[PDB]
């Protein structure tokens, strides 16, 4: 049974957290409290084999910018986060996490999840986007971004609606596995 | 009480370790020591990336960034 060390990264308050709980256990956290850094350990069952999945959780705010980066040797695959109600955060991903991860370890697989889906249509949501100009992200976005970063797979969830958010894990061990 | 911080070590991979306010120093710096095959722990002190002294320990906030220096 082999080990397989995934670090998810995203933008701030784009969902990493949540994302680990709804696969750990299911749950949905009260408040939205910024991650330092955190350990989630699995055992996941993927095409009918077994691995011990590592989750490393991180940080997503500009304060633990370098502190993130102190996790990232040996990482075996990256789940990279932008939330599908956060333009900003979809074009961090292109523009600072991809660099970023691409740089401190070439060659590992990037998988790309867009978090928060059920806030697509959200009257709230499309409203104040309005405000600014923007709608939600596509799913035609997502995939333009998945390719021109060369992730192995773009992924929508919702911990919140706990939708997807097995698959994309399995995917993860599927990326390296 | 638990503080989250991360040791670097140069040329080795930084050791992210959540350190007992209740254990001394001195365990501690053992034991990230060992982390990096590293005899006579006791030279050796954590500063800030100024010093971790017992005194000051408290202080350290979560996510900082200290280093395993050799000692004056
Ligand atoms: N509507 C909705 N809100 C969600 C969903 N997932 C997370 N959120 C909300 O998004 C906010 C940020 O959640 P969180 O998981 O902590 O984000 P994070 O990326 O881990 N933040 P950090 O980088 O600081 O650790 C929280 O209020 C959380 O409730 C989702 O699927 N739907
Ligand atoms: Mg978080």
């Amino acid at each position: 049974m082999q080990s397989i060390k995934c670090v998810v990264v995203g933008d701030g308050a784009v969902g990493k957290t949540c994302l680990l709980i709804c696969y750990t256990t299911n749950a949905f956290p009260k408040e939205y409290i910024p991650t330092v850094f955190d350990n989630y350990s699995a055992q996941s069952a993927v095409d009918g084999r077994t691995v011990n999945l590592n989750l490393w959780d991180t940080a997503g705010q500009e304060e633990y910018d370098r502190l993130r980066t102190l996790s990232y040797p040996q990482t075996n695959v990256f789940v990279i986060c932008f939330s599908i109600a956060s333009p900003p955060s979809y074009e961090n991903v292109r523009h600072k996490w991809h660099p970023e991860v691409c740089h401190h370890c070439p060659d590992v697989p990037i998988l790309l999840v867009g978090t928060k889906k059920d806030l697509r249509a959200q009257p709230d949501t499309l409203r104040r986007l309005k405000e600014q100009g923007q709608a939600p992200i596509t799913p035609q976005q997502g995939q333009a971004l998945a390719k021109q970063i060369h992730a192995v797979r773009y992924l929508e969830c919702s911990a919140l609606q706990q939708d997807g958010v097995k698959e994309v894990f399995a995917e993860a061990v599927r990326a390296v596995l | 009480d638990i503080v989250k911080v991360a040791i670097e070590w140069p040329g080795a991979n930084a050791q992210l370790l959540e350190i007992d306010q209740k254990r001394p120093l001195a365990s501690i710096i053992k034991e990230v020591c060992d982390g990096w095959s590293l005899p006579n722990p006791e030279y050796y002190t954590l500063r800030y990336a100024l010093y971790v002294t017992e005194q000051t320990r408290n202080d350290i906030k979560n996510g900082t960034i200290l280093q395993l220096a050799v000692s004056a």
